[PDB]
RNA sequence: CUGACUGGGGCCUGUAGAGCACUGAUAGGGCUAGGGGGCCCACCAGCCUACCAAACCCUGUCAAACUCCGAAGGGUCCCAGGUGGAGCCUGGGAGUGAGGGCGCGAGCGAUAACGUCCGCGUCCGAGCGCGGGAACAACCGAGACCGCCAGCUAAGGCCCCCAAGUCUGGGCUAAGUGGUAAAGGAUGUGGCGCCGCGAAGACAGCCAGGAGGUGGCUUAGAAGCAGCCAUCCUUUAAAGAGUGCGUAAUAGCUCACUGGUCGAGUGGCGCCGCGCCGAAAAUGAUCGGGGCUUAAGCCCAGCGCCGAAGCUGCGGGUCUGGG
RNA sequence: CGCCUCCUAAAAGGUAACGGAGGCGCCCAAAGGUCCCCUCAGGCGGGACGGAAAUCCGCCGGAGAGCGCAAGGGUAGAAGG
RNA sequence: CGAUCAACGGAUAAAAGUUACCCCGGGGAUAACAGGCUGAUCUCCCCCGAGCGUCCACAGCGGCGGGGAGGUUUGGCACCUCGAUGUCGGCUCGUCGCAUCCUGGGGCUGAAGAAGGUCCCAAGGGUUGGGCUGUUCGCCCAUUAAAGCGGCACGCGAGCUG
RNA sequence: UCCCCCGUGCCCAUAGCGGCGUGGAACCACCCGUUCCCAUUCCGAACACGGAAGUGAAACGCGCCAGCGCCGAUGGUACUGGGCGGGCGACCGCCUGGGAGAGUAGGUCGGUGCGGGGGA
């Protein structure tokens, strides 16, 4: 199982710490997409910035 | 007037109006009550004035509960004064009132009675209020 | 002294000073009705403690001219 | 007008200084404290001010013994 | 007398939501049971007004059972003034402890002088049978002056009914009566 | 409600319980005396003497002496030298004192 | 590879909330010291209470410097994910040590200030570059390497100024409310729910009566509109010992009330919706304008489109990295 | 105007204002070390002078006393006598 | 060992004032004027109807309390201006607001008439001369339909006065 | 490894208060003495020593009782990390994760380790 990130609304203004989270998850232009296992450290940071990121599950 | 006997300091902070009543939200003694809509701090002379109204409106009978107490000092810098050189003077005495708190309870009155002299001291509080009638729901409590 | 029988009056003060006389009024006179004792006080700057000294003279006078009446 | 108040002391920076599990070499403070808030336990000193410390290498511990007090030890490595 | 109330069972479904279709949540149980339930809410008010915490209810569950019931507990929404729970307590043979209504009979000679009775409590606290619960309990005010006072020890209770609080406890009392004249001494007080 | 007795118990035997040692606690009756050494660290006790279990009989501080001595040559049998005095509620003198100094000559170390 | 951030686990904490066991506050009862006022007395004992009122108890509450309780979180350590203009170490060079608005948490202030002082965060500062907000540093959208007469979106919008629907389904509002405010007032209007009264015929109109004992704590001469204590009953509808004009004397008119009428509903609560009043300040007005009323307003449910220097496409530069 | 305690301080630490309240500039040759022993305040009853409270007797009692002085923490399984 | 070096990280072993006779360098980082934000105070309007008004809550009043508006008072804050925004009063010249002093219209009156009171509409025009004082203001004289209150940098000193 | 008792720990009131009952063979206690060791700011009360006539009265042990004390759910709520909205404000909501205190039902007159002495 993986997780299909998209970055749709840009981190400007939200706290540093969701700032880093995008950079965990190697996230950093509006609309990229990264594929990353399913893991609950990677669960945790995504869902850490679910309001600005659009996430599927993959294959 | 309304005030504490004594107290162990003298000034307190102004702190915040956030949530309805912590309790005192059900009628406890009387036959109706009058129940606070919003939040505020009820001076003394708020109370006294909404008391006077109801023994004036029984003329002689019946028996009011006023269940909100003003134990909160309330301070004023001296007019004309500049910010700082500490904090003004006591200059009344307050209730903090929330949203559920039933403030004064009545009995021994008729309900027309009950029903009007809660609204005339209504209409001395500074808030918005609702007159309401002992209940299953309270005795319950 | 119940003031619905009190009539005061704010100005601008008169000598010493600075541009605060010629601006900032902060002179006072209170005219009792029933009585028609006036009094004014333009010792201090502000108003404030200008008025403090005029209500307590104004009720001196009160005072002292009503125990004239009684006492004649 | 002015304040008869305007007091107030250095803080003290009291407080536990080493949390369960953690590894501590002899000597290691382990609490500072106002009296006995934290007992000394085993392998735990007290020092004339309530100070615990470790008094050998080894992992902290805590425990709770209701009207007996809480206690720090040290487990030996 | 005795009322009957329909009750419904619920698993997972939101409070919030629950209470936006116009249904009460709560609970019934006793030493053997405990069951998640709703009741509709208007109904269970027209219930609930007449049977107070006093009589029983019986709730018609869906599965046919049908369970006799006394009001635990209500919890009331502080702001809005309005229930927001239901605790039923199931009855058994067992007998319980409750609240039984305090019927005062008689006019006061206090309040015939002007005086007010002041209903401290209007029910008492009582170990009973299911079987034995009465409706009331008399209670002779008519010979309290300003200000003379009844407690739990001159109750006459029935047969089968045992006070459950201190006989020390005060239940009522006729006190004097609210008075102008008085206003004059207080405002320059 | 604590009793003298007992405050002067706990007093003396948690002093004893900080420095770890071996504890040699001993219980005084009015006709007979008990010595147990004991593991205060596992909740255990190691080796037992008492003039119930001897059988002892005369003045009751020769017996004391006696079940000292007793107790010495067991614990010497398993291994255990040092130990710490438990005299709990009891003065350090008499009967006490005389299974103390029995324990003594029977070589364990306090 | 040790970083920010994240997962699991251990431990530390006394805030929000809440509570009243402690410290104090506290209303009303009970119970009862102490007084107070009255009784009988001074023979010193003896009785009253609706005065004040400790302790205690009950009901009911309050607190930054109260806590029997007590979260969400936060900190820290271990293992793990994390190769980032991350981190650690040693040196060279600095600049800064006037901040500011906003959100949240408090203090101060007046539950004032484009106020002030801290905490967490954020943005401007330095992004007064770009889209929206009429205009506008910090609100919303979004981090501008250059070029393009290409495409997709963001906030916001789609009647004309002005790019895109005079788009679709159901409501609401008549106030230009929308497009500047409160206590309070109102047969504006709309929607639920729940009780009265209805052919021993209702509500509303017309019609006939609407009485008799007839005074009291009782008086400033007023049985009934004078202040209370009053609420018995009766002349075979059965009509208050009384809500609006005369009254420190009487009329008379009137209801509630009863019958007589016509023939169909009528009245009362309670929750919600949207509007009316309250609503006066100084150069000429206006919601940005024009204009808008089954809207071009508000609520709900939809599909489409416009829209930036965000994203994509194409081409180019430069640095770093990988070949 | 330096130092201590509590609060403000937003449950780690730290955190400002001419914010809210109090203390310090000493003290003890024992009020220190160590052994040993002992347990408080308060309430009720009893009791010559003698009282609300001198000392004595009894019962009730986990700490509300004490710990040299502010406050806090701590404390009788003593740090108190 | 000698510190109230207590301004307590302690400039010298050793130290107070005054300046309108003043000076320079700076600051709108900081006050006095005006503006601005705020509206405590101020002015005005309401809500409640206790009680007054011989009788009668509301002709006229409105205890104790409650809600607002205005931005003319005194303040708070320190935001543009200290490489300058000339500050009172008077004169001249106006113009605006309406919470209206008069004049016009109207409702209630405890409106007989006349004359009043009070509230609603209404800003078209009008709103005198003089004594005192630097005065604004205020008192007084003699009149008047009336002798209104405010804004305009408490309008107006590149218009005057001083 | 079962029951009683005597030591000594652990959990730290579900273990406590009170009430009642029960136990002396053994053990423990009171008890009998104060010569001796040792002791009383006086007192053999305590501490201590030598004892063994008596009693389980006191204490302690073991049962029972829910008047008190203690413990205490499940529901629901407050509050809230993160995410959003509304109000001019005091303040009010929605989503997602977390989730009390009070109160209700109920529970409790202890459980357990080691070593002794005794009993089956
Ligand atoms: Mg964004
Ligand atoms: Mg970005
Ligand atoms: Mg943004
Ligand atoms: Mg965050
Ligand atoms: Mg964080
Ligand atoms: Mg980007
Ligand atoms: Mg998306
Ligand atoms: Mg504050
Ligand atoms: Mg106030
Ligand atoms: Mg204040
Ligand atoms: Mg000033
Ligand atoms: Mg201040
Ligand atoms: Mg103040
Ligand atoms: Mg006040
Ligand atoms: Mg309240
Ligand atoms: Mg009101
Ligand atoms: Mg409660
Ligand atoms: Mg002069
Ligand atoms: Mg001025
Ligand atoms: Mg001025
Ligand atoms: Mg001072
Ligand atoms: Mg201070
Ligand atoms: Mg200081
Ligand atoms: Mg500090
Ligand atoms: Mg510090
Ligand atoms: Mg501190
Ligand atoms: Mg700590
Ligand atoms: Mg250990
Ligand atoms: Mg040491
Ligand atoms: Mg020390
Ligand atoms: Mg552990
Ligand atoms: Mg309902
Ligand atoms: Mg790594
Ligand atoms: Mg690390
Ligand atoms: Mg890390
Ligand atoms: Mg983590
Ligand atoms: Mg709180
Ligand atoms: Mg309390
Ligand atoms: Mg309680
Ligand atoms: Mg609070
Ligand atoms: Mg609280
Ligand atoms: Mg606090
Ligand atoms: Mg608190
Ligand atoms: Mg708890
Ligand atoms: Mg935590
Ligand atoms: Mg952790
Ligand atoms: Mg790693
Ligand atoms: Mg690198
Ligand atoms: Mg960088
Ligand atoms: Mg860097
Ligand atoms: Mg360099
Ligand atoms: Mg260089
Ligand atoms: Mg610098
Ligand atoms: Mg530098
Ligand atoms: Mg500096
Ligand atoms: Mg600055
Ligand atoms: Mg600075
Ligand atoms: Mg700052
Ligand atoms: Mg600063
Ligand atoms: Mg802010
Ligand atoms: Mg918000
Ligand atoms: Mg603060
Ligand atoms: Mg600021
Ligand atoms: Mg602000
Ligand atoms: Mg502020
Ligand atoms: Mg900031
Ligand atoms: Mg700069
Ligand atoms: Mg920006
Ligand atoms: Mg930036
Ligand atoms: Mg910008
Ligand atoms: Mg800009
Ligand atoms: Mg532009
Ligand atoms: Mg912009
Ligand atoms: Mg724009
Ligand atoms: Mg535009
Ligand atoms: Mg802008
Ligand atoms: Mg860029
Ligand atoms: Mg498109
Ligand atoms: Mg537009
Ligand atoms: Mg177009
Ligand atoms: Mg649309
Ligand atoms: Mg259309
Ligand atoms: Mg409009
Ligand atoms: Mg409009
Ligand atoms: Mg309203
Ligand atoms: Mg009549
Ligand atoms: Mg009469
Ligand atoms: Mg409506
Ligand atoms: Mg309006
Ligand atoms: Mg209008
Ligand atoms: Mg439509
Ligand atoms: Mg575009
Ligand atoms: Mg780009
Ligand atoms: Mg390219
Ligand atoms: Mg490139
Ligand atoms: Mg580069
Ligand atoms: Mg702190
Ligand atoms: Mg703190
Ligand atoms: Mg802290
Ligand atoms: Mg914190
Ligand atoms: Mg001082
Ligand atoms: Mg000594
Ligand atoms: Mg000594
Ligand atoms: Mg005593
Ligand atoms: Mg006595
Ligand atoms: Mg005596
Ligand atoms: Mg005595
Ligand atoms: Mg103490
Ligand atoms: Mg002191
Ligand atoms: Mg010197
Ligand atoms: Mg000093
Ligand atoms: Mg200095
Ligand atoms: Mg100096
Ligand atoms: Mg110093
Ligand atoms: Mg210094
Ligand atoms: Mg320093
Ligand atoms: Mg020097
Ligand atoms: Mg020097
Ligand atoms: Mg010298
Ligand atoms: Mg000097
Ligand atoms: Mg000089
Ligand atoms: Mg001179
Ligand atoms: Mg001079
Ligand atoms: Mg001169
Ligand atoms: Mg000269
Ligand atoms: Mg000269
Ligand atoms: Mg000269
Ligand atoms: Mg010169
Ligand atoms: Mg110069
Ligand atoms: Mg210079
Ligand atoms: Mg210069
Ligand atoms: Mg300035
Ligand atoms: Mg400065
Ligand atoms: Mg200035
Ligand atoms: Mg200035
Ligand atoms: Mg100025
Ligand atoms: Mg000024
Ligand atoms: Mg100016
Ligand atoms: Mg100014
Ligand atoms: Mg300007
Ligand atoms: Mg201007
Ligand atoms: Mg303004
Ligand atoms: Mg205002
Ligand atoms: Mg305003
Ligand atoms: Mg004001
Ligand atoms: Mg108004
Ligand atoms: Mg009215
Ligand atoms: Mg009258
Ligand atoms: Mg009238
Ligand atoms: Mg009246
Ligand atoms: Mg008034
Ligand atoms: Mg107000
Ligand atoms: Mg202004
Ligand atoms: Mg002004
Ligand atoms: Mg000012
Ligand atoms: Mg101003
Ligand atoms: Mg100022
Ligand atoms: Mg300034
Ligand atoms: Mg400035
Ligand atoms: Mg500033
Ligand atoms: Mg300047
Ligand atoms: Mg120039
Ligand atoms: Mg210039
Ligand atoms: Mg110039
Ligand atoms: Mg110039
Ligand atoms: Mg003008
Ligand atoms: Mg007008
Ligand atoms: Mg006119
Ligand atoms: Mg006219
Ligand atoms: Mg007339
Ligand atoms: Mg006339
Ligand atoms: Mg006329
Ligand atoms: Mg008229
Ligand atoms: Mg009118
Ligand atoms: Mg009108
Ligand atoms: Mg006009
Ligand atoms: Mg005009
Ligand atoms: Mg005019
Ligand atoms: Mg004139
Ligand atoms: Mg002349
Ligand atoms: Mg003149
Ligand atoms: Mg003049
Ligand atoms: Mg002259
Ligand atoms: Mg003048
Ligand atoms: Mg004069
Ligand atoms: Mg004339
Ligand atoms: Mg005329
Ligand atoms: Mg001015
Ligand atoms: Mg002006
Ligand atoms: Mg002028
Ligand atoms: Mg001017
Ligand atoms: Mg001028
Ligand atoms: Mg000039
Ligand atoms: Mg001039
Ligand atoms: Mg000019
Ligand atoms: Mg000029
Ligand atoms: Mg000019
Ligand atoms: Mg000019
Ligand atoms: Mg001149
Ligand atoms: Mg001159
Ligand atoms: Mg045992
Ligand atoms: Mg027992
Ligand atoms: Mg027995
Ligand atoms: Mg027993
Ligand atoms: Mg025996
Ligand atoms: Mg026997
Ligand atoms: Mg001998
Ligand atoms: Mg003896
Ligand atoms: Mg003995
Ligand atoms: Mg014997
Ligand atoms: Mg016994
Ligand atoms: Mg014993
Ligand atoms: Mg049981
Ligand atoms: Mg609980
Ligand atoms: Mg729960
Ligand atoms: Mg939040
Ligand atoms: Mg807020
Ligand atoms: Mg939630
Ligand atoms: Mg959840
Ligand atoms: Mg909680
Ligand atoms: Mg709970
Ligand atoms: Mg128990
Ligand atoms: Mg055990
Ligand atoms: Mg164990
Ligand atoms: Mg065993
Ligand atoms: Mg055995």
């Amino acid at each position: 199982p993986r997780l299909k990130v998209k970055l749709v609304k840009s981190p400007i203004g939200y706290p540093k710490d969701q700032k880093a989270a995008l950079k965990a998850l190697g996230l950093r232009r509006l609309q990229q997409e990264r594929v990353l296992e399913d893991t609950p450290a990677i669960r945790g940071n995504v869902e850490k910035v679910a309001h600005l990121v659009r996430v599927e599950v993959v294959e | 007037m309304l005030m504490p006997r004594r107290m162990k300091y003298r000034k307190q902070q102004r702190g915040r109006l956030k949530g309805a009543t912590k309790g005192g939200d059900y009628v406890a003694f009387g036959d109706y009550g009058l129940v606070a809509l919003e939040p505020a701090w009820i001076t003394a002379q708020q109370i006294e004035a909404a008391r006077v109204a109801m023994v004036r409106h029984f003329r002689r009978g019946g028996k009011i509960f006023i269940r909100i107490f003003p134990d909160k000092p309330y301070t004023k810098k001296p007019l004309e004064v500049r910010m700082g050189k500490g904090k003004g003077n006591v200059e009344g005495y307050v209730a903090v009132v929330k949203p559920g708190r039933v403030m004064f309870e009545v009995a021994g009155v008729t309900e027309e009675q009950a029903m009007e002299a809660l609204r005339i001291a209504g209409h001395k509080l500074p808030i918005k209020t609702k007159i309401v009638r002992r209940d299953a729901y309270d005795e319950a409590q | 002294i119940n003031p619905a029988d009190l009539r005061i009056d704010t100005f601008r003060s008169s000598g010493a000073g600075g541009q605060h006389v010629n601006t900032t009024d902060s002179a006072i006179r209170i005219t009792h009705l029933p009585t028609g004792i006036v009094v004014e006080c333009q010792d201090e700057r502000s108003q404030h403690k200008n008025k403090a000294k005029a209500l307590s003279v104004l009720g001196a006078r009160i005072h002292a001219a009503e125990m004239a009446k009684r006492q004649q | 007008g002015s304040t008869r108040n305007g007091r107030d002391s250095q803080a003290k920076r009291l407080g536990v200084k080493r949390y369960e599990g953690q590894v501590v070499r002899a000597g290691n403070i382990l609490v500072r404290q106002r009296g006995t808030r934290f007992k000394p336990g085993k392998n735990v000193g007290m020092g004339r001010d309530f100070t615990l410390f470790a008094l050998v290498d080894g992992v902290v511990e805590f425990q709770d013994r209701g009207r007996l007090g809480r206690y720090v030890h040290v487990r030996p490595l | 007398m005795e009322y009957r109330l329909k009750a419904y069972y619920r698993e997972g479904e939101k409070p919030s939501a629950l209470r936006r279709a116009g249904k009460l949540p709560g609970v019934m149980y006793n030493r053997h049971l405990n069951r998640k339930v709703y009741v509709d809410l208007v109904e269970f008010d027209k219930v609930f007004r007449q049977a107070s915490i006093h009589h029983v209810i019986v709730l018609e569950l869906p599965d046919g059972q049908s369970l006799p019931t006394l009001v635990r507990q209500v919890n009331l929404d502080k702001r809005r003034r309005r229930p927001e729970h239901v605790d039923f307590f199931v009855l058994s043979d067992e007998p319980v402890e409750m609240y039984v209504p305090l019927r005062f009979v008689g006019t006061p000679a206090g309040v015939r002088a002007g005086g007010v009775l002041q209903e401290i409590h209007r029910d008492i606290l009582v170990k009973v049978s299911p079987r034995n619960i009465p409706e009331f309990i008399e209670v002779d005010v008519s010979g309290l002056e300003i200000g003379d006072s009844l407690h739990a020890s001159d109750l006459k209770l029935p047969p089968g009914v045992e006070l459950a609080v201190s006989p020390e406890e005060t239940i009522a009392a006729v006190v004097p009566p609210e008075d102008v004249e008085k206003l004059a001494e207080e405002a320059a007080a | 409600r604590l009793t003298a007795y007992e405050r002067r118990k706990f007093r003396v035997r948690n002093r004893i319980k900080r420095t770890g040692r071996l504890r040699l606690s001993v219980f005084r009756s009015l006709k007979h005396i008990y010595a147990q050494i004991i593991d205060d660290e596992k909740g255990v006790t190691l080796v037992s003497a008492s003039s119930l279990a001897l059988k002892l009989k005369g003045n009751k501080t020769e017996v004391a002496r006696q079940v000292g001595r007793a107790l010495a040559e067991k614990a010497l049998a398993l291994g255990i030298k040092q130990v710490a005095f438990d005299r709990g509620p009891y003065k350090y003198h008499g009967r006490v004192k005389a299974l103390a100094e029995g324990a003594r000559e029977g070589g364990l170390e306090f």
